[PDB]
DNA sequence: CTTGACAAAAGTGTTAAATTGTGCTATACT
DNA sequence: GCACAATTTAACACTTTTGTCAAG
């Protein structure tokens, strides 16, 4: 069971005394500034040396061998940097170890307040992310609260962290949740509307009306807008929903197929494609061609008068008249044979 | 070194510093090898008998 | 079968409106 | 939950193509 698992794994480490906390932030920021001072030495990027620290701390070749099939060359752009920063005087050297231990402490801080994050995401159940999945997205919202923290502000890390936990959690629930995808602001605005609904339904005691609920919402809100977004609110329906009073029935199979031709439709389109061919044969040789060039019966694409005229050598005016006399000429044969009088839907 | 520059302890003349009343002590089975000028090793990697620290 | 003249339709270019994607706040809360 | 950069869309001024008519 993964559930008790995570809880016990975080329950394997003590939290932090106020001392440990302040000290944590201290050494962490000393390492973060140490790297910044290293950038001014060998002349490298702020994040370059930074990550390369994890390349010797967070692990061996396991950190750069799987951040996707591409992250940044391990033997090339890193190994050269692992030796480029290696030849420096005692003045610059210490600022490296301060980066290793400094960045190290960060992890300790996260692990420490992890027993907080898990207890935060605990009141958020029902989003559609079961605990661990919900908690996890929150844990990353701790990693943001950490690197951006300031001990100097004399504030307990709890206050700063919690807000970044709720941020991440409320961000995942609007970015996952429902089967379909919903842009963030709109996801929120839904929540705002329902939030109002269950409120004035509580005060007035009777459920509201699309007009009054929108009234209590603000300006621009009307009886239609609420129902409008309300349509988009509701999610899809499980195709596995059993229909009827039996256990052998489903809801999926009850859905037909329009994305594929029916045998009667194939035979239909065949009869049209045939009867039209023989009905085409009875026309002037030039107009029989020009006709299927203007309906896209040849290459599947339609050719404008300008093209047809360039095909035969006539003008764009002649072809035009050619069509007029063409269709109207088949008119006479069709008003008789009545073979193609069908297909009128 | 402290939060504000005020609480920072500044040596009054010359002498010897001593740490007392720890919050706790943690013992680790290990072998201590003090140095003087810099270091050729790095935190966390592996060492062996004879290896130059 | 042919011109010239035109209006409607289909282009082509630059904008205003809207819609959507993001980082973030600090009493404390583990 | 909000200020806002990011990107999409509908907005629209206007140019060019294409269907079309009276007359050769």
């Amino acid at each position: 069971d993964p559930v008790r698992q995570y809880l016990h794994e975080i329950g394997q480490v003590p939290l932090l005394t106020l001392e440990e906390e302040i000290d944590l932030a201290r050494k962490v920021e000393e390492g973060m500034e140490a790297i910044k001072k290293l950038s001014e030495a060998t002349g490298l990027d702020q994040e370059l040396i930074r990550e390369v620290v994890r390349a010797k701390i967070l692990g061996t070749a396991r950190i750069q061998k799987i951040p996707g099939l591409k992250e940044k060359p391990d033997p090339k752009t890193v190994e050269e940097v692992d030796g480029k920063l290696k030849s420096l005087p005692k003045e610059l050297k210490r600022y490296l170890h301060i980066a290793r231990e400094g960045e190290a402490a960060r992890q300790h801080l996260i692990e420490a307040n992890l027993r907080l994050v898990v207890s935060i995401a605990k009141k958020y159940t029902g989003r559609g992310l079961s605990f661990l999945d919900l908690i996890q997205e929150g844990n990353q919202g701790l990693i943001r609260a950490v690197e951006k923290f300031e001990y100097k502000r004399r504030f307990k890390f709890s206050t700063y962290a919690t807000w970044w936990i709720r941020q991440a959690i409320n961000r995942a629930i609007a970015d996952q949740a429902r089967t379909i995808r919903i842009p963030v602001h709109m996801v929120e605005t839904i929540n705002k509307l329902s939030r109002t609904a269950r409120q004035l339904q509580q005060e007035l005691g009777r459920e509201p009306s699309y007009e009054e609920i929108a009234e209590a919402m603000g300006p621009g809100w009307d009886a239609k807008r609420v129902e409008e977004t309300l349509k988009i609110a509701q999610e899809p329906v499980s195709l596995e929903t059993p229909i009827g009073d039996e256990k052998d029935s489903f809801y999926g199979d009850f859905i037909p197929d329009e994305n594929l031709p029916s045998p009667v439709e194939a035979a239909a389109q065949s009869l049209l494609s045939e009867e039209l061919e023989k009905a085409l044969s009875k026309l002037s040789e030039r107009e029989a061609m020009v006709l299927k060039l203007r309906k896209g019966l040849i290459d599947g694409r339609e050719h404008t008068l300008e093209e047809v005229g360039a095909y035969f050598g006539v003008t764009r005016e002649r072809i035009r008249q050619i069509e007029n006399k063409a269709l109207r000429k088949l008119k006479y044969h069709e008003s008789r044979t009545r073979k193609l009088r069908d297909f009128l839907e | 070194a402290a939060i504000d520059p005020e609480e920072e302890v500044i040596a009054e003349a010359e002498g010897v510093v001593h740490l007392h009343e720890p919050a706790s002590i943690l013992v680790v089975k290990a072998r201590v090898y003090p140095f003087e000028d810099d270091v050729e090793v790095t935190t966390g990697d592996r060492v062996a008998p004879g290896d130059v620290l």
